[PDB]
């Protein structure tokens, strides 16, 4: 699988490591 | 003495079981629960 004008990206809450766990 | 915190959160605790080639687990009692739902 593959800015800078008042964009922001937030981030998630589960991680990739704590998916995984479940 | 209470303050805020920040910590990683849980996934909930451990509850690894034995194994076996012939081990097996029964129930021997039970309980009738009632859950609630709501839908708009």
């Amino acid at each position: 699988v593959t800015k800078f004008n008042g964009l922001t990206v937030l981030p998630p809450l589960l991680t990739d490591e704590m998916i995984a766990q479940y | 003495s209470q303050s805020i915190i920040a910590y990683t959160m849980s996934l909930g605790a451990e509850n690894s079981v034995a194994y076996s080639n012939n081990s097996i687990a029964i129930p021997t009692n039970f309980t009738i629960s009632v859950t609630t739902e709501i839908l708009p």
